[PDB]
């Protein structure tokens, strides 16, 4: 029902 | 109106994904300060698409959460990232 | 280690808050890059405090978030924020 | 059981 997920600015 | 929408990462619907950059174009026409952009943005999906959403406006950072599927998305709108997720 | 830690806004026990600051200077001495150092502190909270936990680590952002109550904390370490809180 | 919070970086 969910993930995890991981973000980052250039 | 002026600014680049280049969507990052999502997992969401694509009428989803175009309702989030209109979203935010409309934040970014009404307010300055990302704490209020990304408010207007989680008040109007969290109206339009259900609660509860979370939002992240800025031009520095990095993340990890946990998002309920087909309800995230990781964009640029101009110089601006957002990040805006679903999770509760 | 070197890194002061000025907290923001909480709503958190200070136990909590203490583990929250030891958590992100864990992160900040194993990992440069926001996104790891993140989900560093997103990891060992899920395992530490239950899930579901999310973290922005970062220098330019602003946020509105939904959060339990007793499970937010938005703090500095050194010149990085870190926005730590349990939703889901 | 919850509260909205807005922070923003310095």
């Amino acid at each position: 029902a969910t993930s995890a997920k991981a973000t980052q600015t250039d | 109106s002026d600014r680049k929408a280049v969507i990052k990462n999502a997992d969401m619907s694509e009428e989803m994904q175009q309702d989030a950059v209109d979203c935010a174009t409309q934040a970014l026409e009404k307010y300055n300060i990302e704490k209020d952009i990304a408010a207007y943005i989680k008040k109007e999906f969290d109206k339009k698409y259900n609660p509860t959403w979370h939002c992240i406006v800025g031009r520095n950072f990095g993340s990890y959460v946990t998002h309920e599927t087909r309800h995230f998305i990781y964009f640029y709108l101009g110089q601006v990232a957002i990040l805006l997720f679903k999770e509760g």
